[PDB]
């Protein structure tokens, strides 16, 4: 059910309203390229992991669960960066210095916590899917603002042509520095609450 | 707790099937593919040689009968610069480096930091256009912020001007040191000599950009300080004494041939 | 001596967690309400950061090491499962630990206590040991300095967003947002140290 | 596959010995003997359980508890039980419901409360009343249009000890009803052929419990007199499901079985000389007429009160007999009606309008000091806000404003 | 038009309750004092950037190529239009309309924009727009090169404004210096524009580097005026003689300014006191040290004092009420925190020549955190009855 | 002997002459409701009804127990309510001399009576209101006690009177009134007091303490956080020198003592002098012909912490021992704020008034500026004596940070303790009423 796949985009977003991908998020929105490739791995991850961890629900100790939980997501991590560094060499090589980042990106384990614990196994693949659609949403809305103003550039392509190469704009050296990512995160957060203000914290 | 997980038994239970698995699956994965790996890292060696070479390659079939063609390995002494007979087509420098039977720096002439071994014997690929040569291309590396950066050098055999650069393989953050990777960043190299009149070590990365026609000089990368230095902590090691040095004064004066 | 005291002063400022290499951002950012809360945070991520280094480094030299245990086998590709294991069951006894002792941290904490295992900074700071080699004893120095350059991170922004009750944030920003913006600053603040090598 | 193997195994290895040591420091910090809670200061009936789970569930096995019908946390704060050891420290979301003097004195929520060590309570005497169910329906007659009164005799007269102005708990099963079932006279059934809702139905999965507040004065032995009032989808949102129990006790005709829990509650009188001011609407009959009934025959007190009720409309009102004859035969006895919009059939004299302002406009406009008697209230949400800022307005103080919030 | 009423007249209200008679002081006085207090330090600021520029010109060119190099420069002709000269002989009048032709359109850039969303944010949460924005303005406006772009100025105005200030609700609710803010946007977004040697002097072709940066490449030895030949002294620093951002050079200016306000009342000795006691104690211990191969390690401390942005920071930026440290003990630990930071970035930290709003934006972090300190004990001193 | 450094003396002009004299006749008199922290009337009387010396008028709902009494015989003629009928005043035409009798001792005997009886006496004649407690500031509840009973015997407001010319006049009533005391308390009386000599008392629990400096050094909030630090555990009382003779005078006449010596000062006094009163006495026909022409304020207390005494409010204070008066500065002037302020005072240097020592000052009522946010520029650590953190607990005043507030030390104050707080804020906040919201939350909510 599309209802199901599609809340965590703007109603529980993982990041805008949870704090679960904050790190990567961060660090991989500097180029739409990495955005997407980090997007489409931590959806494929945290989707699978849901799904395993669930079929097992009814078995797993409570003084170990962390450790079930971390083994399954960890040997999914390493098979899929051994598979694309094996066949798609090319995509591997930007996403080699971030392979760590992603076994701990809080998403997945929260998520499997929160949700796979508790839930049967499609729903918790369904789950997976739809906050992977959620830390994307940010991410490429992050990432467009960020290349586009400091380097001109949409997924490598020139857009803005620069003064370097004859242009007229001058590349913003904030842009590719983490400060902008927390500014431009923080300003997507005011715009989110300021539509659909349920989300708006209580107090003051 | 429900269904008597907490049972010794059942924990342990648990746990060990569910490391076997996992445990079969991820040392499978690993083992099966490494000669992919290998092979398409090797690959793209190749292929960033032809691209500093300046040939314009696509394919592994292209790339690999392209280099075949126009690329001649070569070994080289260091202390001497004299041209050394062996296969110079699988040597493996970082191996040599490794083993106990190369040299260890002092810091004196450890210029670039954390690479304690120097290898007694380096490869060169040499550019043929014909039968003659007419570029050399040179692997050089050195520490920076991160982690260790390899590169290649081209220069067009009168010894000084460079004629182009890649890094082909760096882990520097993106954004500020991964911008030593940039196109136009690898552009600025085009034409600087690398040499004074004197003959010694004169390449410059300039905080803040270089005056325009400087001849020696190369922006440095904005918010990115610690790595042109390291950047310039390289060059100055690989062409001194302890690098390229003898090589290039025997390439100068007409040896390379 | 000196060699230790700069690892020390290098781990803390210079290459400090939080807000150099901006790692472990989600509870950093989740749990800074309070003070006391967030001091109590960060002794326990010192605690496990002290811990987790020196045995990772132990297991990575013993067996993981290439040609470690007998010549030609290389488990390098069980490093991650291997360091989270380790970590995921140093989070495990401190969940009893505070359950059974610190009732007040451990409600604190509620959802984000069993996340503290996926906290990015302990992972990359065995990660970071790994790469750059550390010995036993430097593996325990840096693992120390890492965990109180991160208390004091948290520490500083749970201080800030107190002193912040006379603010009047508007009401889309209260909260997340804000909290964003600040940690924002504190990296401007702290790009200082950029350039200075130890 | 040498390298397979040896992968495998040190693996396994080292993930049994985390998990070794982990169930080792386990085997200290997480006791594992029975816990020997006291309900009481008493040394008899005592609880024994094994640790972990929170404390309500222990009370509900051992058959003794206190009131609860949501069963969660940090919402109504519905649940309170006082302890003397034990139990850790507040946790935040008790906060909420308890104030720090009540924390101070060891208020707190039975099911925020975990069970890890011995602990003794303090439970009062009135939980431990709690009393068999089974009643039989005598009837369910209507009295108006979205209110019956349903009348429940006790077996061999059994004198259920309840105050004045309590509720009893009442539970329901699984079942599935048709408001087609409903029987009402011919006065009411006009407002019901408005809307043509007999269609509505419902389905409960499983059992529900409800509260309601008893009609009748403790001197009324043997009997339960109740007053419900049907919960009906929002004229404005025809759409929305009705209530369960409403309906299913509608459901119930003359004859029939029934269960009830224990009597329990608050909103009791107190024992001072002031006088007192009855305000109430709909289904806050019940109250009022326990209150007024024990009052005046029960306690015969001397004091003055009167009784203020507001309906939509003349057919909205009933135990017109009861108050006149209370009125009649008791000189501090004087009741009021104010009638919203009386309807053409009504042909109504009288106060109109909201009762709050006729409240206003004819007694406390006048009144020497207000704020000296007191307020007891029950009625509908909105009527409960505009009486309270009259008073408020007037200078009434919360002590004397008593009122029961369920909303009708 | 009430803005000119509001900001002329006084409210004209009397007292409601509690004190009946109030203090005469008020936040409009202070702002306004504060304002007031960089006077000389502007006026001299605009003559010596006229100064230098023409020096290095008459450096540079002469006769036609002078004349060719003045006819496309729109300062350099307004100002010979306006009745000055750009010759060698060029008089005080002459320099202080150049540099006046260089300060004024940036100050007007900055105080449009910044009152632009000064005034939006306080219509938006119906507010009185308050002063202390004026000062904001007037420092950011000191504190830049003066070839400064007037986008740039907007951008960094901008950003120090609203991203530091009113989203945190206006003036006295924030916690970072907003003109720092600004300045550290400027100088990690587009560093060309605010650093190196093409910057600090507003001549057309002429590079030179500056007293701290020559002092890293070599000894107090190295300190040469290009431009005319001399060698920098301590008198020149110390009066102001010397290239740099508008507002900073003349130590003697900011120095007869500070005095004013630190007499009233208004900035913290406190502050500046420890600033100077930090200042002090980390460059003696560094000159003790000594070193071969950095020549920063000699600098003492009163050459620390009268080269860069050491002293405006110290006596104009180190003392917002707002960013500080709100306990008279916090006081000295955040000025010291400042001292030490600045010297050691100007130190050990290559990257950078300068290090005083780096080290002041450093301290506005860790302020609370000395009141928290410092109120702890003050409440374990209460719980203990006293004594 | 305690010195505070840390103050301030307000230079107001027209300081009222030390010697006492006879004032306007008083033919009303009225109780002020609104003046008791956390009462609650109920009425014991009626428009038309006649009364006694000492006859009660209503009583406290939330302090059982409690009366408040009429201080003159006559008639009731108002009983003024506001917004929710909350009592602002009742007002007692004065007529006749009827009045209450009680015991009356010998003095020897005062120092060894019973508690109890101490405490039924003080309770029937209505002066068990003259005692307030810290914290709260609320009348102690008969049925409690206290280690620590507070007599203020020094003033140090602002055209304030001099106790000492008061009390030499009264000197065996003093001293009765604090053997009365010393029986009354379970541990000691702490008599605060200026350098100069006051009658004494020979008991030895009744101690005297000199304090120097300049305001607050006459506050009982400085001396009880010198002497008896306050807490929720540790509650004392106290009680002005006046009251003190009022209480040896009923319990050595059995009659109640009403009368008052106030000081009539302020800018706008033509004779400032000190007057003969009673009790909540009329101030519209204390001030009558007294005062120059113009629209004027009167105050009731000094200006620091006093009340607008206008309407159903003037009608003196319980507590209030002065009456001040100053005209209303509704002037709007241009460019005022930034004139060199010869005639201009401020605990700032920023004016050309502190260059000129020993100048006094016409003050009047203007708020010289506008409402704006707090920017600490050190006015407060000033004039604060006490061992505390001034502007951080101004913050969480206004921030309405109540548990935060109680840890910087909220319960030992009062009102009257951030008047130099007020007065000194360059954002014209008002702390009184931010501290009184803090304390009724902190009361209520426990
Ligand atoms: C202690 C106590 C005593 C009480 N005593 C009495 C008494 O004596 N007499 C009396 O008349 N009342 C009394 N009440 C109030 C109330 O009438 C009873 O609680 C009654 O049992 C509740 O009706 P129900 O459980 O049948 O309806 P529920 O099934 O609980 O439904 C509640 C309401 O929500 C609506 N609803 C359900 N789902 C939705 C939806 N998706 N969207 C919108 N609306 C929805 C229903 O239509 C209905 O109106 C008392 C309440 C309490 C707490
Ligand atoms: C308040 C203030 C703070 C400054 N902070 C810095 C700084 O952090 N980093 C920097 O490089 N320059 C900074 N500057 C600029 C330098 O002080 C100075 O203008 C410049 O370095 C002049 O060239 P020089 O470095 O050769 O002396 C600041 C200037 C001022 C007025
Ligand atoms: C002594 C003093 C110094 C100030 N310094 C600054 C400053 O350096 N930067 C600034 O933006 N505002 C400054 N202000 C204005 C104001 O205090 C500041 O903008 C606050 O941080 C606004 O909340 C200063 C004010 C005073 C009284
Ligand atoms: S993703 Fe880094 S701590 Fe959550
Ligand atoms: S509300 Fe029922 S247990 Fe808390
Ligand atoms: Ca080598």
């Amino acid at each position: 059910l599309k209802k199901s796949v599609l809340a965590p985009v703007l109603d529980n977003n993982p990041i805008a309203l949870q704090v679960l991908g904050v790190c990567s998020a961060l660090a991989v929105t500097t180029k739409l390229e990495t955005a997407f490739v980090m997007t489409l791995a931590v959806m494929f991850v945290t989707a699978l992991s849901n799904f395993f961890v669930s079929l097992i629900r009814n078995h797993i100790p409570n003084s170990v669960r962390i450790i079930v939980q971390m083994a399954i997501i960890a040997s999914l991590v390493i098979v899929v960066d051994q598979i694309l560094k094996a066949y798609l060499y090319d995509i591997s090589k930007q996403l080699s210095v971030f392979v760590g980042l992603i076994i701990t990106n809080c998403i997945v384990m929260g998520r499997a916590e929160a949700f796979a614990m508790k839930s049967e196994p499609i729903p918790s693949f369904i789950d997976g899917i739809g906050n992977g659609l959620g830390y994307g949403f940010v991410l490429m809305t992050v990432g467009f603002f960020r290349e586009l103003l400091g380097s001109g550039k949409l997924f490598g392509l020139e857009v803005l042509p620069l003064i370097s190469n004859g242009g007229w704009y001058q590349p913003n050296g904030l842009m590719l520095l983490a400060p902008s990512a927390f500014f431009l995160i923080g300003f997507m957060i005011w715009a989110i609450r300021t539509f659909k203000p349920e989300q708006v914290e209580a107090k003051e | 707790m429900a269904s008597n997980n907490d049972s010794i038994k059942k924990t342990l239970f648990v746990v060990i099937a569910l490391s076997l698995v996992c445990s079969i699956i991820v040392s499978a994965a690993a083992v099966g593919l490494r000669d992919k790996q290998k092979e398409n890292a090797a690959l793209d060696k190749q292929s960033k040689i032809l691209q500093v070479a300046g040939i314009e390659a696509k394919g592994s079939k292209q790339i690999v009968e392209l280099f075949n063609k126009s690329i001649e390995p070569r070994l080289v002494d260091f202390n001497t610069g004299d041209f050394v007979e062996g296969d110079a087509a699988n040597y493996d420098q970082r191996k040599a480096a490794k083993e106990a039977s190369e040299s260890i720096k002092l810091t004196a002439e450890q210029d670039k930091a954390k690479i304690q071994r120097r290898a007694n014997v380096g490869v060169v690929y040499l550019v043929k256009d014909g039968d003659k040569t007419s570029k050399v291309i040179l692997p050089v590396h050195g520490n920076g912020l991160w982690s260790m950066m390899y590169a290649f050098v081209a220069v067009e055999t009168d010894g000084n001007t460079v004629s182009g650069l890649t890094y082909y393989e760096q882990g520097e953050t993106p954004g500020l040191g991964g911008e030593v990777e940039n196109p136009a960043w690898r552009a600025q190299w085009v034409g600087k000599k690398l040499f004074d009149e004197n003959h010694k070590p004169a390449i410059k990365i300039v905080k803040g950009g270089a005056p325009q026609g400087s001849e020696h000089g190369v922006d440095g990368l904005s918010g990115a300080y610690l790595t042109s230095n390291g950047v310039q902590n390289t060059f100055d090691f690989w062409l001194g004494d302890m690098g390229f040095g003898p090589f290039l004064t025997k390439v100068r004066d007409g040896g390379l041939n | 001596m000196e060699h230790y005291i700069s690892l020390l002063v290098k781990s803390i400022f210079i290459e400090n967690m939080a807000l150099s290499f901006f790692l472990g951002m989600c509870t950093f950012l989740a749990v800074s309400k309070k003070v006391k809360t967030s001091f109590g945070l960060g002794i326990a991520v010192i605690v496990v950061l002290t811990i987790s280094v020196p045995v990772n480094n132990l297991v990575y030299n013993l067996v993981l090491k290439p040609d470690a245990l007998v010549e030609g086998v290389d488990l390098s590709f069980l490093n991650f499962i291997t360091f989270i294991g380790v970590i995921a069951a140093l989070v495990q006894i401190l969940e009893m630990i505070l359950d059974r002792f610190f009732p007040p941290l451990y409600n604190a904490l509620g959802i984000f206590l069993p996340l503290i295992t996926v906290n990015c900074a302990i992972f990359g700071g065995v990660s970071f040991m790994v790469q750059r080699d550390y010995s036993f004893a430097e593996s325990v120095v840096y693992g120390f300095g890492s965990g109180v350059g991160w208390m004091l991170a948290i520490v500083a922004l749970a201080g800030i967003r107190e002193k912040m009750k006379y603010s009047d944030v508007p009401p889309g920003l209260r909260g997340l947002g804000i909290t964003f913006i600040t940690a924002g600053l504190m990296a401007l603040g702290f790009m200082s140290f950029s350039g200075v090598q130890l | 596959m040498s390298t397979i193997i040896f992968g495998v195994v040190m693996f396994t290895l080292i993930i049994l010995a985390l998990v070794l040591v982990i169930l080792f420091a386990k085997s200290k910090l997480v006791p594992t003997g029975d816990i020997t809670i006291s309900i009481n200061g008493d040394p008899e009936k005592a609880i024994v359980t094994q640790p972990g789970g929170k404390l309500l569930t222990a009370l509900a096995g051992a058959g003794v508890f206190v009131s609860s019908a949501c069963g969660g946390g940090g919402s109504c704060g519905q649940c309170r039980v006082k302890i003397k050891s034990g139990g850790g420290d507040i946790l935040p979301t008790e906060l909420d419901h308890i104030s720090k003097g009540e924390a101070r004195e060891g208020e707190r929520l039975a099911c925020q409360v975990a069970v890890k060590a011995d602990m003794d309570l303090e439970l009062p005497e009135e939980i431990f009343g709690v009393k068999k169910w089974e009643c039989t329906v005598i009837s369910n007659d209507n009295k108006a249009t979205f209110i019956k009164e349903l009348k429940l005799a006790i077996p061999d007269g059994e004198s259920v000890p309840f105050r004045a102005g309590g509720y009893i708990q009442i539970e329901a099963p699984a079942h599935h009803v048709k408001y087609a079932d409903f029987d009402v006279p011919e006065k009411y059934r006009g407002d019901w052929d408005k809307f043509n809702l007999f269609r509505y139905e419902s389905k409960v999965d499983e059992p529900i419990i409800r509260a309601y507040s008893m009609a009748n004065y403790p001197e009324e032995f043997g009997i339960i007199m109740l007053n419900v009032r049907i919960a009906t989808p929002p004229p404005n949102n025809p759409n929305v499901p009705p209530g369960q129990m409403s309906s299913y006790i509608w459901s119930l005709k003359a004859g029939d079985k029934c269960t009830i829990s224990g009597p329990f509650g608050e909103f009791f009188a107190k024992d001072t000389d002031a006088e007192m001011v009855f305000i109430g609407g709909g289904a806050g009959m019940a109250p009022m007429r326990s209150h007024i009934f024990d009052q005046l025959k029960r306690l015969k007190s001397k004091r003055k009160m009167s009784y203020w009720y507001g309906a939509r409309s003349k057919r909205e009102m009933f135990y017109v007999e009861d108050f006149d004859g209370l009125a009649a035969e008791n000189d501090n006895f004087v009741w009021h009606c104010a009638l919203s919009d009386p309807q053409p059939e009504d042909n109504w004299t009288g106060y109109t309008g909201f009762i709050h302002n006729v409240l206003y406009e004819n007694y406390l406009k006048d009144h020497e000091a207000p704020e000296d008697c007191e307020y007891y209230m029950c009625g509908p949400p909105m009527m409960n806000a505009a009486v309270i800022n009259m008073l408020k307005n007037l200078g009434v103080e919360e002590e004397n404003i008593l009122l029961d919030d369920f909303g009708g | 038009y009430e803005a000119a009423a509001t900001l002329f007249y006084t409210p004209g209200l009397v007292t409601k309750r509690s004190s009946h008679v109030r203090d005469s002081v008020d936040l409009k006085r202070i702002m306004i004092m504060v304002w007031l207090a960089v006077f000389p330090a502007m006026f001299w600021g605009m003559y010596n950037a006229g100064g230098q520029a023409i020096a290095a010109l008459n450096h540079l060119y002469s006769g036609d190529q002078l004349a060719a190099i003045v006819a496309g420069n729109w300062h350099y002709w307004l100002t010979e239009m306006l009745g000055g000269t750009m010759s060698s002989d060029a008089g005080w009048g002459s320099k202080m309309l150049l540099g006046a032709t260089y300060f004024l359109p940036i100050y007007a850039t900055v105080f449009i924009v910044g009152g632009f969303w000064e005034v939006l944010f306080c219509m938006v949460r119906k507010h009185e727009v308050n002063e202390g924005f004026f000062v904001t303005s007037i420092l950011f406006a000191l504190i830049v090169p003066p070839t400064l772009p007037l986008w740039q100025a907007a951008l960094g105005i901008t950003f120090g404004v609203v991203v530091a200030k009113e989203v945190f609700g206006g003036t006295g609710r924030n916690f970072l210096n907003p003109a720092l803010a600004g300045r550290a946007f400027l100088f990690f977004a587009y560093p060309a524009q605010i650093s190196g040697d093409l910057v600090w002097t507003a001549a057309d072709g002429y590079s030179g580097a500056t007293a701290l940066s020559q002092w890293a490449q070599g000894g107090a030895g190295a300190l040469i005026n290009n431009a005319t030949g001399q060698t920098i002294t301590w008198m020149d620093a110390f009066i102001g003689n010397i290239p740099g951002s508008i507002g900073e050079v003349s130590t003697l200016a900011l120095m007869i300014g500070a005095a004013f306000i630190v007499y009233m009342g208004i900035a913290s000795w406190r502050i500046i006191g420890g600033v100077m006691i930090g200042m002090i104690l980390l460059s003696t211990l560094f000159n003790v040290i000594g070193s071969d191969t950095n020549a920063m390690f000699n600098m003492p401390w009163h050459w620390h004092l009268v080269l860069g942005g050491f002293a405006f920071g110290m006596f104009f930026m180190a003392t917002d009420p707002v960013s500080a440290s709100f306990t008279n003990s916090g006081k000295w630990a955040y000025g010291i925190l400042i001292g030490v930071m600045c010297v050691l970035i100007r130190v050990v930290n290559p990257a950078y020549p300068e290090g005083m709003m780096l080290a002041i934006l450093f301290a506005n972090l860790f302020a609370p955190l000395f009141d928290h300190v410092v109120v702890e004990r003050n409440i374990k001193r209460r719980l203990a009855r006293y004594g | 002997m305690i010195t505070i450094k840390k103050g301030l003396d307000l230079p107001i002009a027209g300081t009222p002459s030390q010697v006492i004299s006879d004032g306007k006749a008083i033919k009303k008199v009225a109780l002020l409701g609104e003046e008791y922290v956390g009462m609650r009337p109920t009425m014991h009387v009626r428009v038309g009804d006649e009364v006694k010396k000492a006859q009660i008028l209503f009583e406290d709902k939330k302090n059982p127990g409690v009366k408040f009494t009429s201080p003159v015989s006559g008639k009731v003629v108002e009983i003024n309510r506001g917004a929710k009928r909350v009592l602002q005043s009742v007002v007692i035409e004065v007529a006749g001399d009827d009045q209450v009798t009680f015991d009356k001792f010998e003095a020897n005997q005062l120092a060894s009576l019973n508690r109890d009886a101490i405490k039924t006496q003080l309770v029937e004649s209505g002066l068990w209101t003259a005692f307030r407690t810290r914290p709260f500031s609320k009348v102690p509840a008969i049925d409690s006690t206290s280690e620590a009973i507070f007599v203020t015997a020094m003033d140090t407001n602002p055209l304030a009177a001099e106790p000492t010319v008061v009390i030499n006049e009264q000197s065996e009533a003093f001293v009765a009134g604090l053997d009365v005391l010393s029986a009354l308390t379970t541990g000691k009386v702490y008599v605060c007091k200026k350098g100069t000599s006051l009658p004494r008392s020979q008991q030895p629990n009744v101690e005297e303490h000199v304090f120097d400096g300049p305001h607050p050094a006459g506050l009982a909030g400085t001396h009880m956080h010198f002497l008896y630090p306050v807490s929720a555990d540790h509650v004392a009382w106290s009680i002005n020198y006046q009251d003190v003779i009022a209480v040896g005078q009923l319990f050595l006449t059995g009659e109640l003592y009403t009368q008052r010596v106030v000081s009539l000062a302020g800018p706008v006094v033509n004779k400032p002098r000190l007057v003969r009163t009673v009790m909540g006495a009329s101030l519209e026909q204390l001030v009558d012909s007294e005062i120059m022409p113009g629209e004027v304020r009167i105050i009731s207390g000094s200006v620091l912490s006093g009340t607008k005494a206008t309407g159903p409010h003037a009608y003196l204070g319980r507590y209030h021992l002065q009456v001040s008066v100053l005209r209303e500065g509704r002037d709007k002037e241009l460019f005022g704020w930034a004139m060199p302020g010869k005639n201009k005072f401020s605990v700032t240097r920023s004016f050309l008034g502190h260059l000129f020592k020993g100048q006094v000052y016409n003050m009047t009522t203007t708020t010289n500026g506008s409402d704006r946010s707090m920017v600490p520029i050190g006015n407060y650590e000033k004039v604060m004596p006490l061992d505390m953190e001034p502007t951080l607990l101004l913050r969480d005043l206004c921030a309405g940070d109540s548990d935060s507030a109680v840890r910087l030390g909220a319960l030992e104050l009062d009102e009257e303790d951030l008047a130099l707080c007020t007065f000194v804020c360059p954002g014209k906040y008002e702390y009184g009423q931010l501290l009184r919201e803090c304390l009724d939350k902190i009361e209520k909510e426990g």
